């Protein structure tokens, strides 16, 4: 399964629902992830049709997979508010393409 | 600003 292969991209989902983007979110889940490495902006994209706690998607690019890893052990079972947070890798190249919607 | 992550526990 594609959610399991490490990489430097991470996926989090269930932190808000479908339609509750806001930028407030992006930056801080930025500084919070700063604290296992070097990372990107937050980018962002919502599953038309899917459950509430897997439409939106929330990925981040670390500069390291094992700041990645970290990552994905440190948010996975947090919460954001009071959603309990799923996280897990993504493919490097799906992501690069902004092929975003891919089963994990 | 809102803060929404919360430390594990
Ligand atoms: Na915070």
């Amino acid at each position: 399964a594609m959610g399991k292969c490490p990489t430097k991209v991470v996926l989090l989902r269930n932190m808000v629902g479908a339609g509750e983007v806001d930028e407030d979110l992006e930056v801080e889940t930025k500084e919070e992830c700063e604290k296992y490495g070097k990372v990107g902006k937050c980018v962002i994209f919502e599953i038309p049709g899917a459950p509430d706690d897997e439409a939106v998607r929330i990925f981040l690019e670390f500069e390291r997979v094992e700041s990645a890893i970290k990552a994905v052990v440190d948010l996975n079972g947090r919460y954001f508010g009071g959603r309990v947070v799923k996280a897990c890798f993504y493919n490097l190249d799906k992501f690069r393409v902004l092929d975003l919607a891919e089963q994990v | 600003r809102r803060r929404r992550w919360r430390e594990r526990q």
